[PDB]
């Protein structure tokens, strides 16, 4: 069962899956190409992808699109800033003909930082209410520590085996 | 006096040591040394390009998908021949002179100045955006075939089906695909020294 997860820039992607790792640190020598950030959790494969680069190579992103049953976003809810691009970015990636039955899970990453939204503001900011037809969740999280990492991963994997 | 070849050599070498970890810093001091003679983009290239088997090759690329180094890269690359090869065995080409970024935003730079300049040395005839995606497909499926963390890989006809419509709005005759998918797939690209 595969998901993707993204987000803007310094969301916290590669955090997140440092932490989910835990496996033996890189040992081995680098693979000419692109960066790999993929973890196994409950037979579910997690992968970090790029929605960056120009609209010309986004033909070569229908192979991956294909057999996706979940999307993770992830957003810094610290960037007041950038708050209405990430929505935009999601909106995007929903709008994709091979996600339109994908699951949802949205992690308001960075609530440990003194002015972050909070996931109600989140929610309210991404307009996750006005979706019509979407299963989604959204768990308030801090990848550096790993508070509610696992709280949503457990949540989204409960709504796919069912 | 009949030390001053081997001290010029060691003068060298601390430039190269301090252009490793530092690029920007590495360069002033080469050109203080007198190793370059100028900042200019096509000395920096050309000093690049040549002393490439002296530098740490994947400073050379972090310096070349820098944002603001857009001319010094198209110079650099500049300096390479690829009438007559191709995409594939040019890519390669181009990636033994320094270490190819990881992230899509870094490749994306290198890709577009490979590209065009590629497309430009030519003058199946796919034209600048044909090439552009084809040598994107190439660094996605070094990836996608020989990166240890993916879990399934393209089968040539997943690559195949993946680029339909990319040539020139149609396909690309299955053939070429073939040859390029599997030259990738037996041959992964790797740099030599490395191994
Ligand atoms: N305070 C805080 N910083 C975080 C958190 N998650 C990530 N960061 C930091 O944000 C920066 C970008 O995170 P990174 O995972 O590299 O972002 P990515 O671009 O989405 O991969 C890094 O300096 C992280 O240490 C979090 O929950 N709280
Ligand atoms: C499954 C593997 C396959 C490797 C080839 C994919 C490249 C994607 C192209 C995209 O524009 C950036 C990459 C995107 O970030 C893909 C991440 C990834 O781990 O992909
Ligand atoms: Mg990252």
């Amino acid at each position: 069962m595969r998901i993707l997860m993204v987000g803007l820039d310094a969301a916290g992607k590669t955090t997140i899956l440092y932490k989910l790792k835990l496996g033996e640190i890189v040992t081995t020598i680098p693979t000419i190409g692109f960066n790999v950030e993929t973890v196994e959790y409950k037979n579910i494969s997690f992968t970090v992808w790029d929605v960056g680069g120009q609209d010309k190579i986004r033909p070569l992103w229908r192979h991956y699109f294909q057999n996706t049953q979940g999307l993770i976003f992830v957003v810094d809810s610290n960037d007041r800033e950038r708050v209405n691009e990430a929505r935009e970015e999601l909106m995007r990636m929903l709008a994709e003909d091979e996600l339109r039955d994908a699951v949802l899970l949205v992690f308001a990453n960075k609530q440990d930082l003194p002015n972050a939204m909070n996931a109600a503001e989140i929610t309210d900011k991404l307009g996750l209410h006005s979706l019509r037809h979407r299963n989604w969740y959204i768990q308030a999280t801090c990848a550096t520590s790993g508070d509610g990492l696992y709280e949503g991963l457990d949540w989204l994997s409960n709504q796919l085996r069912n | 006096g009949s030390h001053m070849a081997s001290d010029r050599k060691t003068e060298f070498i601390l430039c190269v040591e301090t252009f490793n970890e530092k690029a920007k810093k590495g360069i002033q001091m080469l050109i203080e040394k007198g190793f370059i003679d100028s900042d200019s983009n096509r000395d920096i290239a050309s000093f690049l390009f040549l002393n490439n088997g002296r530098l740490n090759k994947k400073t050379i690329g972090l310096l070349l998908c820098d944002p603001k180094k857009t001319s010094l890269l198209k110079e650099f690359i500049d300096l390479f021949d690829f009438k007559g090869l191709r995409v594939d065995e040019a890519i390669r080409i181009l990636l033994t002179k320094f270490r190819l970024p990881g992230e899509s935003q870094q490749i994306e730079r290198i890709v577009e100045a490979f590209s065009s300049k590629y497309s430009a040395d030519q003058s199946v005839q796919p034209d600048a955006d044909s090439v552009f995606v084809l040598s994107y497909s190439i660094i996605m499926l070094n990836t996608d075939s020989h990166n240890p963390q993916v879990k399934d890989h393209m089968t040539f006809d997943d690559y195949s089906n993946n680029l339909r419509g990319c040539y020139n709005g149609k396909d690309f005759p299955r053939w070429y695909l073939h040859k390029i998918y599997t030259s990738i797939k037996v041959k992964e690209i790797v740099m030599p020294e490395e191994h």
